[PDB]
């Protein structure tokens, strides 16, 4: 009878910050082996790095995966807009996630979080290009990105400053 | 087999807070035999082996003033290169150098090189021939025209070809016993529990001498290329490095599944079963 | 040994 | 372009709870090459740990292994304290017996 696995009060948290995973047992990490857990009598009081990683649930056939991610990990990217951040209603613009620190992997989220993933732009550039719209000015158009390594794609950084668009009605 | 000795020189600046911190390190192969720390209280070229630990006074004296020297002339780089990519005064740089010479088999020079870059990314290289150099930037091509000028390419070839490598060879022989001696890897493997149906099961190689090595996982004699999990080759403190290999493995199959070891140090390749 | 002299950039 | 530590902690020799050693910290892969690396004891700062002499790989990026001796138990824990400006604060990595 397959159980379901969630976390509250979400699976992208902030380190340093509290989550508890809740299933409806034995807990586990897809890949390598999570002690936390062998130490519980699923709450975390502090997340960590430690903590990142695939987990599964079962007592039946294991659940869906739950990706726990966390953020905050490196500084943050900048994030700007190309060729500007004002644009005309119905209008697409470029978003540029800029990390002065090597990645080969970046986020793109909004806000108001609906995320995209994505690789560099060129060879070894740590630096991802992103499309978005058409906008609308009924509508708000709020950006935030991050950037990882993709061999720990669970460890994010800091996410950058808000990017607002401005779109003329 | 082939052997080698190379230089490894890094100066970082330190707004404020005096003069920049200059490091340099000497290797023959994989192990270290000299150092400069500009921060140490010695201001000398130290011993890290007990084999150059034989050279008497003269050698002490002499390369204490060439690192001096090196020291100075980075020490200059920094403020160079900070005018060159017109950057603020705020912030600290980095300038690295990297040059030495590689003997085949027989004793014999086999190639030289001499690269150097700034904060991290390649700035100027000798190229393979020793006469011309890939000034891959544009401020590049500025420190390209000084140096083929003043006939630097000319006198690293005759410092790589010439004393690089004869240096190199009274080396080896020094450290007989450290530099032409293999330690041949302790090898085991390890099994960890992920879940009910999954397992890691992890290659060790350990106390190996050189640092080159291979660990492969082959399961029913097939390579495990995309599921391996390899850590990088790392120090033991001791001389000798370590590595390991790991592979997830569905639980009651640890038997289809063999490690395979490549090494100097190991008169052929060796095959460790799980399960013999 | 270090080569001798060095040149700055 | 700056770049972050890999962190790796180990012992020398095979770690045996009753048999002195060294507990090594080896960073690599990061750029520039400041860096604070401390070994940490049930959370506490371990004076007087040592260092090797800053290196570095092909790619110019910058290794070192920070290492004291130590004896082992099945109670003590040990960790490797790093920080570094690609760091948003203090990775502690826990020295975990067979990585």
């Amino acid at each position: 009878p397959k159980p379901t696995l969630w976390a509250e009060p979400g699976s992208v948290i902030t380190q340093g910050s509290p989550v508890t995973l809740r299933c409806q047992y034995r807990l586990y990490r897809e890949k390598k082996t999570a002690p936390w857990i062998t130490r519980i009598p699923f709450p975390i009081p502090s997340i960590t790095w430690e903590h990142a990683g695939r987990y599964r649930c079962y007592y039946s056939e294991s659940s869906d995966p739950l990706e726990l991610v966390v953020t905050g990990a490196y500084i943050k990217p900048t994030l700007s807009a190309q060729p500007s951040p004002v644009v005309n209603s119905g209008g697409n613009v470029t978003l540029q996630c800029d990390s002065q620190v090597a990645f080969d992997g970046f986020i793109l989220c909004k806000e108001g979080p609906q995320c995209l993933n994505s690789q560099p732009h060129a060879r070894g550039s740590s630096r991802a290009i992103f499309s978005v719209g058409p906008v609308s000015p009924s509508r708000r158009w709020w950006y935030r990105c991050y950037a990882y390594d993709s061999n720990s794609p669970y460890e994010w950084s800091l996410p950058s400053d808000l990017l607002e668009l401005l779109v003329l009605g | 087999g082939s052997h080698s000795m190379r230089y490894f020189f890094t100066s970082v600046s330190r707004p404020g807070r005096g003069e920049p911190r200059f490091i340099a390190v000497g290797y023959v192969d994989d192990t270290q035999f000299v150092r400069f720390d500009s921060d140490a209280a010695s201001q000398r070229m130290e011993p890290r082996a007990p084999w150059i630990e034989q050279e008497g006074p003269e050698y002490w004296d002499g390369e204490t003033r060439k690192v001096k020297a090196h020291s100075q002339t980075h020490r200059v780089d920094l403020g160079t290169l900070r005018g060159y990519y017109n950057q603020s005064e705020a912030g600290s740089h980095t300038v690295q150098r990297m040059y030495g010479c590689d003997v085949g088999s027989d004793w014999r020079f086999l190639r030289g090189y001499h690269q150097y870059a700034y904060d991290g990314k390649d700035y100027i290289a000798l190229k393979e021939d020793l006469r011309s150099w890939t000034a891959a930037d544009m401020a590049a091509q500025t420190t390209k025209h000084k140096w083929e000028a003043a006939h630097v390419a000319e006198q690293l070839r005759a410092y790589l070809e010439g004393t690089c490598v004869e240096w190199l060879r009274r080396y080896l022989e020094n450290g007989k016993e450290t530099l032409q001696r293999t330690d041949a890897p302790k090898t085991h493997m390890t099994h960890h529990a992920v879940s009910d149906h999954e397992a890691t099961l992890r290659c060790w190689a350990l106390s190996f001498y050189p640092a080159e090595i291979t660990l492969t996982w082959q399961r029913d004699g097939e390579d495990q290329t995309q599921d391996t999990e390899l850590v990088e080759t790392r120090p033991a403190g001791d001389g000798t490095f370590q590595k390991w290999a790991a592979v997830v493995v569905p639980s009651g199959q640890e038997q289809r599944y063999t490690c395979h070891v490549q090494h100097e140090g190991l008169p052929k390749p060796l095959t460790l079963r799980w399960e013999p | 040994i270090l080569k001798e002299p060095v040149h700055g950039v | 372009i700056q770049r972050t530590p890999k962190i790796q902690v180990y012992s020398r020799h095979p770690a045996e709870n009753g048999k002195s050693n060294f507990l090594n910290c080896y960073v690599s892969g990061f750029h520039p090459s400041d860096i604070e690396v401390d070994l940490l004891k049930n959370g506490e700062r371990i004076e007087k740990v040592e260092h090797s002499d800053l290196s570095f790989s092909k790619d110019w990026s910058f290794y070192l292994l920070y290492y004291t001796e130590f004896t082992p138990t099945e109670k003590d824990e040990y960790a490797c304290r790093v920080n570094h400006v690609t760091l948003s604060q203090p990775k502690i990595v826990k020295w975990d017996r067979d990585m």
